[PDB]
């Protein structure tokens, strides 16, 4: 039963992991999606 | 002398403006980016 | 009949002791080390400059 | 301290295992000595005999062991670096109380063209008595002795403190400081005109990349705002020879400068810091960095297996795995071999080499 | 035997977030510190 | 003609400079980004 509660445990580490993941590789998605038409604001 | 420095004062109001758009977007991206580091930090938080 | 010297670019030291003791002069240098070895840590450190 | 300055010699002398190897200096937390190991009052019954050894990647071919030295402190361990009390006068520095473990150098395999491999085992030995037992093993990984920057640049500040406290303490002695350190007194309160806490130079967001690359862009920035709008050391030194009577290197290291880097312990989730002096060989250091080392193979782990979305490395597809292979050569030991002793790149990998011989020492037990 | 490798993996993996976490706080303070100047630019 | 002209080339190094400055700050965040994205996919290595 030791095995079965942490091996739950890593499933219950990957799923809020990568939930999160991914929302941090929404990130660099919004500079990208910002900043780049801001050079021709200035210009 | 009145037309030209008023087609000049709306480029002072284009520009002058659209870069103080600039500074709150990016305060409000840090919303959008330290949301993660809330949520990602939580995280550990349920392991431990 | 002993000295003690501190050098450094500062204004140095000096002092004059007289020690009655039971050790030989063949056998003073670790009781002369016990007590003023932390002026004899300084010296070593300190009284290089300018020394390039 | 002593401890930690004399291990600096050996790697000077070349009597440390290894030349590509460089030396890492640790500070063990005494909340991080408990619950991995020995009890702490054992310790306090100045140097202490700790053996050191270097485990290779994957592959049980260990360093044989070398002894080091190590001194252990009841008081705050960083604050005793920051504000060294003077015995005679206690009252020079105020500093906020922390605990405090031992000291500890370390070593660190390296290459020529120094790359650390992580994943692998640089180990220690606390034998507080004969026997058996009263001697724990504590283990660091690679990765745990290396953070990627230093924070000296945005440390400096405690001198100021540390010279305004030596105005003050003056004004309060009187004529009871000898005049030339009287003097020295106004002389740096020329220069100039709360307690230290460890701890809030260590929580500080500030490392030394990044500071130095944020005051750099700024000043260029200050040019083209401009445009279009329009030594103290050598008087500290004497305060410290007069208000103690002599000096040691203890009190060269703490004016100069100190980086002071938290870590965190992969056995037992506690705290510790890493520290490199300024004008030291080891890590980051004024004068010694031939050759100097790099992470960049914990990096070419992730992010080639980051976009591949792969969890281990040696369950990448072959195409992509044999990159890696032709660029860095290090990492072709561990996955080329099909039965290692070690279960590669792993953390925990260490742990089951000991529980299988564990196995291996019942398993001959019941059939005998 | 997997019991005390996978008890140490998780105490493993508890490490490096909260080195993380002194790596992730710099993303407000850095970020930052590309208006100050750009504010009195205005 | 060269004060004005002049006012106006401090308008050119004004704006064309600070456009400059916007490019390599967001590289460097680059840089800010993905130290977060090598961190956190080293995270699971020390799961798996």
């Amino acid at each position: 039963e030791q095995v079965v509660v942490l091996q739950a445990q890593r499933t219950a580490a990957a799923a809020a992991l990568e939930n999160a993941a991914m929302q941090a590789a929404e990130l660099p998605v919004d500079i990208e999606r910002r900043l780049r038409p801001i050079e021709r604001n200035v210009h | 002398q009145r037309t030209g420095r008023s087609a000049l004062a709306v480029l002072i109001r284009a520009c002058y403006r659209l870069q103080q758009q600039l500074q709150r977007t990016r305060r409000a991206l840090l919303h959008h980016s330290d949301a993660v580091l809330t949520s990602l930090h939580h995280v550990r938080m349920l392991l431990g | 009949l002993v000295f003690t010297y501190r050098q450094r670019r500062d204004q140095e030291l000096c002092c004059v002791y007289v020690i009655k003791s039971q050790l030989p002069p063949r056998g003073l240098e670790p009781a002369l080390e016990r007590l003023f070895g932390r002026l004899r840590i300084t010296n070593t450190i300190h009284g290089t400059e300018d020394m390039t | 301290m002593n401890a930690h300055l004399a291990n600096e010699v050996q790697y000077d002398l070349g009597h440390v295992p290894g030349r590509p190897s460089s030396l890492v200096h640790v500070i063990i937390s005494s909340e991080c000595l408990a619950a991995a190991g020995i009890p702490l009052a054992a310790l306090m019954r100045a140097n202490f005999q700790v053996e050191i050894q270097t485990r290779a990647h994957a592959t049980g071919d260990c360093t044989p062991w070398c002894t080091a030295f190590a001194a252990y402190v009841p008081a705050d361990a960083v604050g005793e670096l920051l504000a060294p009390v003077v015995p005679a006068h206690p009252g020079l520095l105020p500093r906020a109380s922390s605990a405090g473990g031992l000291f500890v150098s370390l070593p660190v395999v390296c290459d020529a063209q120094g790359v650390y491999d992580p994943y692998a085992v640089a180990a220690l030995r606390l034998a507080w008595g004969s026997g058996a037992s009263c001697a724990r093993v504590i283990l660091f990984s690679y990765d745990e002795l290396v953070p990627p920057n230093t924070r000296y640049a945005a440390d400096s500040t405690r001198i100021m403190r540390v010279c305004r406290h030596l105005c003050r303490y003056v004004a309060l002695l009187g004529a009871a400081a000898p005049p030339a350190a009287k003097e020295a007194a106004a002389h740096l309160s020329m220069g100039l005109g709360p307690p230290i806490s460890p701890e809030e130079q260590l929580t500080a967001p500030g490392g030394d990349t990044t500071a130095a690359q944020d005051v750099s862009i700024a000043q260029e920035n200050e040019e083209i705002l401009a445009l279009v709008q329009r030594s103290l050391v050598e008087w500290l030194d004497r305060g410290w020879e007069a208000l103690a009577g002599g000096d040691r290197p203890d009190w060269l290291w703490s004016r100069r400068s100190i980086s002071v880097v938290l870590r965190h312990h992969y056995g037992t989730k506690q705290r510790f810091v890493v520290v490199s002096y300024e004008n030291s060989v080891a890590w980051g250091g004024r004068r010694a960095r031939p050759p100097l080392l790099s992470s960049a193979l914990a990096t070419a782990l992730t992010e080639a297996c980051a976009a591949e979305r792969v969890v281990r490395p040696h369950q990448l597809s072959p195409a992509g795995q044999a990159e890696l292979l032709l660029r860095f050569p290090a990492l072709e030991v561990p996955l080329r071999h099909p039965r290692p002793v070690l279960p590669p790149f792993d953390i925990a990998a260490e742990v089951a080499f000991t529980a299988r011989i564990h196995l291996a020492c019942l398993r001959a037990l019941g059939q005998a």
